[PDB]
Parts: C-alpha cells; sequence; structure tokens
C-alpha cells in the first residue's frame, strides 16, 4: 500500500 | 472523490438510555485515548484526499475513527458497552489491515489499543 508516512513519534 | 461520507452518529428511534458503562467509556475511555500524543491520526475520518491516499477505501470497507466514536457516545447511539467497544476494535483492525506492519501509525495504534485494553478492564460493573 501507499501507506501514511512518518508521523514524528522518534 | 476518493473520501465516503463519514459514519452516521445518531441511532435512529433509540430511546435514550444511560448507563455507569457509557459514562465510563466516553469520560475515561474515550477522553484518556483522545488526549494521548498519538491520538491525532485517530481522531477524524482517515482523509484520502488531503493525504493522497487513493488505495485507502478501496481496502478498507467499514471505516471507523474516534471522533465518530465520541460523537455516537455523545448521542447515545450504542445501546451497550459491547457496541462501543466493537467499534474501537473496528478501528484498530482497520489500522492493522492497511498499514504496513512497523509504520508509524501503527505503533501509535498499539499504543492505544493498550491503553484502551488497560481502561475496559475497568469497566464498572
Ligand atoms: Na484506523
Amino acid at each position: 500500500v501507499i501507506g501514511k508516512g512518518g508521523k514524528n513519534i522518534k | 472523490s476518493m473520501n465516503p461520507p463519514p459514519p452516521e452518529t445518531s441511532n435512529p428511534n433509540k430511546p435514550k438510555r444511560q448507563t455507569n458503562q457509557l459514562q465510563y467509556l466516553l469520560r475515561v475511555v474515550l477522553k484518556t485515548l483522545w488526549k494521548h500524543q498519538f491520538a491525532w491520526p485517530f481522531q477524524q475520518p482517515v482523509d484520502a484526499v488531503k493525504l493522497n491516499l487513493p488505495d485507502y477505501y478501496k481496502i478498507i470497507k467499514t471505516p471507523m475513527d474516534m471522533g465518530t466514536i465520541k460523537k455516537r457516545l455523545e448521542n447515545n447511539y450504542y445501546w451497550n458497552a459491547q457496541e462501543c467497544i466493537q467499534d474501537f476494535n473496528t478501528m484498530f483492525t482497520n489500522c492493522y489491515i492497511y498499514n504496513k506492519p512497523g509504520d508509524d501509525i501503527v505503533l501509535m495504534a498499539e499504543a492505544l489499543e493498550k491503553l484502551f485494553l488497560q481502561k475496559i478492564n475497568e469497566l464498572p460493573t
């Protein structure tokens, strides 16, 4: 899938 | 567009029935998850347009999010706790069946689900 990417959770 | 209308949040012809369990689900369970630093991706329906996700609603047939659950609780949509718990479970399931294991959103859902289960274990009688 395309995916939602980074969410800056470290 | 890629996005459907959001789920319904009012239950037609349903009598109002307040319970300690439903109060707990809104004021303890939903509120605790809502304030968490990882809640934001789950506070509204997945916006496949604004996120450029043409595949999301191809894969997810039963959309659910905490904004919808919140409004359902506020509108007394659920007859009992199990119906509300089922919607939380659907929200987490959708995340885990769409997104690749290990992705940040999956780790965020995992964290929220742990808190969810901890709170549900203390549902009032
Ligand atoms: Na989800």
